[PDB]
């Protein structure tokens, strides 16, 4: 239930 | 020419020689669509801005990195 | 709400918060309409089946990828071989 910096799959 | 359908603009994407990849890029909308399940411990997350993100399974919230977006995506 | 009229099916396409996109998809006919200029060196072509295609500006011909269509589109005249 944490928050993360999104990483582009590209 | 093997084709899959873009999840964003529904244009066809040619996946010849790319079937080893997890995701492929659309030449029309420039966004990515998966052709395989996400790797173990990860999960795909589609932002409302259309970006395909890859998150950890332990994440409930994902911040989009797109500079015009920066949405916080709540997954549950 | 900003709207455009789909040239394929005449339904309205809501483009609120979508002006960052290269194309928008009609929610009715599911064909794509470009809202930005094609990338440099490129041009858009609409197949007679209504598929949006992308070609190099130098291309004389392009093929539609839809398996039920597969039209070859001649974009201009050629020199003899
Ligand atoms: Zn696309
Ligand atoms: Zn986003
Ligand atoms: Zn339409
Ligand atoms: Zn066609």
């Amino acid at each position: 239930g944490y928050t993360e910096q999104g990483q582009e799959a590209l | 020419a093997p084709m899959i359908t873009c999840r964003v603009c529904q244009s066809l994407i040619n996946v010849e020689g790319k079937m080893h990849q997890h995701v492929v890029k659309c030449g029309v909308c420039n966004e990515a669509t998966p052709i395989k399940n996400a790797p173990p411990g990860k999960k795909y997350v589609r932002c409302p801005c259309n970006s395909l993100l890859i998150a950890k399974v332990t994440s409930q919230r994902i911040a989009c990195p797109r500079p015009y977006c920066k949405r916080i995506i709540n997954l549950g």
